[PDB]
């Protein structure tokens, strides 16, 4: 779904970073291949590698999305943050709550909430109230049904 | 005649610009310059100054705004072989020609802010079908100022200047060599002998000075090997090597007063 | 902490590849992969207006002055379906860019053969020709859902006749809400 | 219910240009006819190279279509020595097809792209730095030799005659030499103030290069055994190139150019940048260090004799050779050289081109002009190797090395017209241009730029022979005074 | 004056083995191991060796991983003109290419085969002549 709401979003103008956790050639030629087709006159599409079940990852990149650019940053300001990270966890019941399980609930709940914290801890030391960062979750219907 | 009027009118023409008119000899323009094969060794100062002089050189020939040449950088994927750049790139913009691919830098994920105020090239990502490339433009830079450029024209503007009889007689010659170099070419990859490396000269060593001193002296077959081609005593110095046809066959209305 | 700043790969050189995607469709009308009449076709005129600069109309006119058009009816084509997209991105100038989805909504379809195999196939939605009308058919819902020229007109912006809101059906809920 | 299959063997067809009808190339080229001089129109008539992508089909197809085919997969694991060709029987059954080489295995056609794709695409163009091509150059250990003065006498060991009367012709007082009163040996010992050189190693950063595909040897193109440990390695890059050239042309006996052509009108104006340094190092450092180099290591060393070996063993010919420099223009300047010696009547034929090698000595060398881009500062930039050369792109930083050669073969069109054979190309022009003054070497400029240079200050009107019209007006009636 | 002749033809004249297409060599079989006037093959065993050459045919000039073969049987080269132009209007550069050298040892080993009648042709001189 992420990489269809990312050429949408790049070939509406906007200015997207996107996270990657199998950071490798093919993966960064599959995003030039979007913004080489889809870009549009302002667009700019950022490849980082992320792994969002680290705690010190996701400090480091919200760090680096407003640094400044003499201090090696973005310099940017968020507008919208959509947290699609997962993992396809299957076949576990109530009683094989293995690693695997609770790793990809430190993915999908755990730092997605410190992922939010670093960006409103970003905004408020900068003393930026007047642009909040539309967060949109990837909610379910289904809740163990 | 034919090169005062025809072939190199434009040398030293301070009207006529040299890649001009190396185009303008087989009625071309400067817009028919297709791909312009880059050096482009991804070094930070090359690419840069590469690019001034073939937006500059296009610009200062009049080439017509919204026509970039198709920059092709060889040495994504070869390397910069340090001299042997030069003929990988020749041998590159050849292959552009007879097949009209324009290959693209698959490498270049992101080209570079400054090389857009440089309107007359263009840089690919992926290799375009165009329905053809009539001329190509290698040039390379070398340690110690040694810039140097090569234009290559699609070989049809040749044959244009032939007549059909040249041409047919030519077409039944070149398909007859090429059925002896597949036979020769299938062999030698099965039997590892492309190269075979000769033991002797065409001569020997009493027919070597005279065959050095006789400008009309050819090789023709042995008889005892036909495979084997030597200069005999008989093509050296002979008596039928000035003497033809259209003169001396034709003296018998010369001859006859 | 796979993470570092060094990695980072940023692309912005959309001048760039505008006239690599101008003359790679360009070449797939002459040589006939692409008709005006596909979706992939007006796919990449779309994509083309959004990356519009004064250095692509340039290009993008050359190209089409300079075709010759007497050597078949694709050198016609190019010509003429180039021809509305010169007029279209010089329109389009001075405007914001543009996500527009002009794909066909497809739908699902499975498929039992008598041997004895599960195929599985994106085949054309019926009713549903465009994305208009795929907003149209989330707004009516399902019976239990219920409680108890195309190329020369992407420039122009269309005006809304009806609004789906009016068209919803009373007390009941959409697909999308 | 078994219908009977067909497996698709590759075809390999060494293909020639082509030749279109005279009608549609007068239709695309009206005006031309008895307007061109053809002794003054120089032609590409073949073309070889070695690549770090193989040779010039199996690089093409790589470079234009990013795989290869079935038939430029054959010949690809035909050049590294994974398929060999076997006739007659093996395993009993008589089989005339491919066989593996590691094994006997009898190779299917088909199975090429699904055995070995992968070590093809693995050990072909721009990967790490293999050590076994190098003589055991390993880039990760670095190896020099530091100077010390030991400040303790040495534990005496004994040695030859005449080895212990060169330790004491050097440092004298620094060592005590003594004969045994046994045998014909000699007692050294180092007293303190000597100096040795202990080698040590260091971690060089550029660990990535451009190398010809792994497996490959020069003995699969017929080259024999007596010519490969003589010449330098770039001289069997030089020579397989120029034999792909010649077979690009279809001469398959070079004595075919003297049925046209006399001895002496056969050039050879290849070059290159540096020349032998596999020799040059053989007698600047193994020399020094007592390793068993040949004698004649200095005249595999001359640039000039990788041209001079492809006369001794192909051409024969008595004609021009002109090899130039220009260390990384030099095949351009090559084709300027071998278009002046035609256009001037010395020579007909003319082998054109260029060739380099990859050593240590030089990737050491540029590394310290920073001309090449650091290895490990692009795997800090999650770089593969493959991906370390991007030429225009923002995020680029140096060059990246590689070795082969590459030749082409140019003739008159009049002389190719005649001995039938195939034409490539035309070289329309060929320039070279230096720079203005500075103080730097490696460093380029608008030098180039003079070969498109023009007068139009005031002048209002065009150039009169600039249409075709005119000059084939003058040309029809100077035919006519002749 | 042998009842063997040389295999290898062309236009002008005799040639070797690998101067001829392969239409040139599936009709000279034909030409020679069939008989006009009877409507018959020398041997079975020859009607098959002419079919394995027509399967090395479309084998050399085929398709992506594998298709129908026309010979589907050997039975069908009793009207051979009808099994050779289907063969060469599927392939129609086999009636121009030379045949490789992989593809001559091919048919040298063939014609050496036990459980075949030997050629009526001589294809080679060599020590097997």
């Amino acid at each position: 779904i992420g990489a269809e709401v990312l050429q949408g979003l790049i070939s509406g103008g906007a200015k997207v970073i996107v996270t990657t956790s199998r950071f490798s050639k093919k993966v960064t030629e599959y995003y030039q291949d979007i913004y080489a087709r889809f870009g549009a006159a302002g667009s700019c599409l950022i490849v980082v590698p992320f792994n969002q079940g680290s705690k010190q990852d996701v400090e480091a990149l919200i760090d680096y999305i407003y640094r400044d650019v003499k201090d090696e940053g973005l310099g940017w300001d968020l507008d919208a943050v959509i947290p699609f990270a997962a993992i396809p966890e299957a076949g576990i019941e109530i009683d094989e709550l293995g690693s695997k399980s609770e790793l990809a609930h430190r993915i999908m709940l755990t730092n997605l909430l410190r992922l939010l914290g670093e960006v409103k801890k970003q905004k408020f030391t900068r003393a930026i109230n007047t642009r909040p960062a539309q967060i949109i979750l990837p909610l379910s219907p289904n809740h163990g049904t | 005649a034919q090169q005062e009027w025809g072939n190199e009118f434009w040398k030293n023409d301070p009207r006529i610009a040299p890649l001009r008119g190396a185009l303008a000899t087989f009625n071309l323009t400067v817009d028919d310059l297709g791909v312009a094969s880059f050096h482009g060794t991804s070094t930070k100062a090359n690419d840069k100054n590469e690019s001034i002089t073939i937006n500059k050189m296009m610009q200062h020939l009049g080439r017509s705004e919204g026509n970039p040449v198709f920059g092709v950088f060889q040495k994504y994927l070869t390397g910069h072989p340090k001299g042997a750049a030069g003929a990988w790139m020749l041998n590159g913009a050849i292959q552009i020609l007879q097949t009209g691919i324009v290959p693209g830098n698959r490498n270049a994920d992101n080209v570079d802010k400054i090389l857009e105020d440089f309107e007359y090239v263009l840089y690919p990502s992926r290799s375009i079908q165009t329905d053809g490339i009539k001329a190509c433009s290698v040039t390379s830079f070398g340690f110690g100022q040694k810039g140097g450029q090569a234009i290559v024209v699609h070989p049809d503007y040749l044959f244009a200047s032939l007549d059909s009889e040249t041409f047919e007689e030519y077409k039944t010659k070149v398909e007859a060599r090429y059925k002896s170099t597949y036979r020769y070419m299938h062999n030698a990859i099965i039997r590892n002998t492309m190269f075979v490396a000769k033991s002797d000269p065409p001569y020997t060593d009493e027919l070597e000075q005279p065959v050095y001193l006789d400008p009309l002296a050819r090789v023709n077959n042995c008889k005892k090997n036909p495979s084997k081609l030597v200069f005999v005593n008989a093509d050296v110095q002979s008596k039928q090597n000035f003497v033809g046809k259209s003169a001396n066959d034709t003296a018998k209305v010369i001859s006859s007063l | 902490p796979v993470f570092s700043h060094l990695k980072a790969r940023t692309y912005d050189s959309y001048w760039n590849w505008a006239r690599q995607d101008a003359l790679s469709m360009y070449f797939d009308i002459i040589f006939g992969k692409l008709t005006d009449v596909d979706r992939e076709t007006v796919s990449q005129c779309i994509q083309l207006m959004n990356r519009s600069n004064p250095t692509l109309i340039k290009f993008m006119q050359y190209h089409i002055d300079h075709c010759p058009e007497y050597k078949g009816e694709t050198y016609q084509l190019a010509k003429s379906l180039g021809q509305q997209l010169i007029d279209n991105c010089i329109q389009v100038a001075n405007q914001d860019p543009v996500y527009k989805d002009i794909s066909y909504p497809t739908g699902p379809h499975t498929e039992v053969d008598s041997k004895g195999n599960i195929v599985y196939k994106e085949v054309n939605r019926k009713s549903v020709r465009k994305l208009e009308q795929y907003v149209f058919e989330m707004s009516q819902g399902g019976e239990l859902t219920k409680e108890v020229a195309e190329i020369s007109s992407l420039s122009e912006k269309t005006s809304i006749v009806d609004p789906v809101s009016g068209g919803i059906p009373p007390e009941t809920v959409p697909f999308l809400h | 219910y078994q219908k009977a299959r067909i497996e698709p063997r590759a075809n390999l067809k060494f293909e020639f240009p082509p030749l279109k009808s005279h009608k549609e190339i007068q239709n695309k080229a009206p005006g031309l006819e008895g307007l061109l001089d053809l002794e003054r129109v120089i032609v590409v008539t073949g073309f070889g190279e070695v690549s770090p992508w193989g040779n010039t089909r199996t690089r093409w197809e790589m470079e234009a279509f990013g795989e290869f085919s079935i038939e430029g997969c054959l010949e690809m694991a035909w050049i590294m020595g994974f398929i060999k060709y076997h006739n007659g029987n093996l395993k009993g059954k008589p089989y005339t097809g491919w066989i593996d080489a590691k094994t006997n295995e009898p190779v299917e056609d088909k199975d090429i792209k699904k055995k070995y794709e992968e070590e093809i695409l693995a050990h072909a163009g721009i990967r790490l730095i293999e050590p076994e091509l190098f003589r055991g150059y390993n880039p990760e250990k670095k190896e020099l030799i530091q100077e010390v003065i030991i400040e303790q006498d040495m534990a005496p060991f004994v040695t030859d005659e005449s080895t212990a009367q060169q330790y004491k012709l050097q440092h004298e007082d620094a060592v005590d030499i003594l004969k045994s009163e046994e045998s014909d040996e000699y007692t050294v010992t180092f007293k303190k103030g000597a100096r040795l050189f202990v080698p040590k190693a260091l971690r060089f950063d550029r660990l990535v290069a451009g190398q010809i595909p792994t497996g490959w040897d020069a003995k699969r193109y017929g080259i024999s055994e007596d010519t490969i440990s003589q010449v330098d390695p770039v001289t069997l890059y030089a020579l397989v190139s120029t034999i792909e050239a010649l077979l690009s042309a279809g001469i398959t006996d070079p004595y075919e150019f003297y049925k046209y052509v006399h001895v002496s009108e056969v050039g050879n104006c290849s070059g290159s940048g540096m020349g032998g340094v596999s020799a040059l190092r053989g007698m600047f450092r193994d020399r020094y260090s007592d390793k068993p180099v040949q004698n004649d290591i200095l005249q595999e060393s001359f640039i000039n004799t990788m041209s001079a070996w492809v006369n001794m063993l192909l051409l024969s010919s008595s004609g021009p050779i002109k090899t130039p420099v220009g260390a990384c223009a030099t095949a351009v300047e090559s084709v300027d050289i071998g278009v002046e010696t035609i256009l001037s009547g010395k020579a007909k034929i003319c082998l054109v081109g260029g060739y380099d090698d990859f050593q240590e000595e030089g990737s050491y060398e540029f590394a310290n002009m920073n001309a090449t881009s650091n290895s490990l500062d692009e795997f800090d930039h999650g770089r593969t190797p493959q991906e370390m050369s991007r030429p225009a792109t923002t995020t680029r930083n140096g060059f990246m090395e590689a070795q082969g050669s590459g030749t082409q073969v140019i003739m008159n069109a009049e002389l190719a017209i005649k001995m039938g054979v195939p034409i490539y190309a035309i070289v329309a022009l060929t320039a070279t241009a230096t720079d203005k003054i500075g103080r730097s070497v490696p460093a380029p400029g608008k030098g180039i730029l003079t070969t498109a240079r023009e007068h139009h200050g005031s002048l209002k009107t065009k150039s009169p022979k600039l249409d075709i019209k005119y000059r084939t007006r003058q040309l029809n009636k100077r035919k006519d005074q002749i | 004056d042998y009842q063997k002749p040389w295999f290898a033809k062309n236009e002008k004249g005799t040639c070797d083995l690998e101067d001829m297409t392969y239409k040139q060599i599936a009709e000279r079989l034909v030409e020679l191991m069939y008989v006009r006037k009877s409507q018959r093959w020398i041997d079975v065993t020859l009607r098959n060796f002419t079919g394995k050459f027509l399967r090395r045919i479309e084998e050399r000039f085929a398709t992506k991983v594998g298709t129908i073969s026309l010979i589907q049987n050997f039975s069908q080269l009793e009207e051979p003109e009808k099994a050779i132009d289907s063969v060469f209007k599927a392939y129609p550069e086999a009636a121009s290419q030379l045949i490789n050298e992989e593809d001559c040892d091919w048919f040298l080993l063939e014609a050496q085969s036990p459980t075949q009648k030997p050629v009526p042709f001589i294809p080679v001189l060599d020590e097997r002549f």
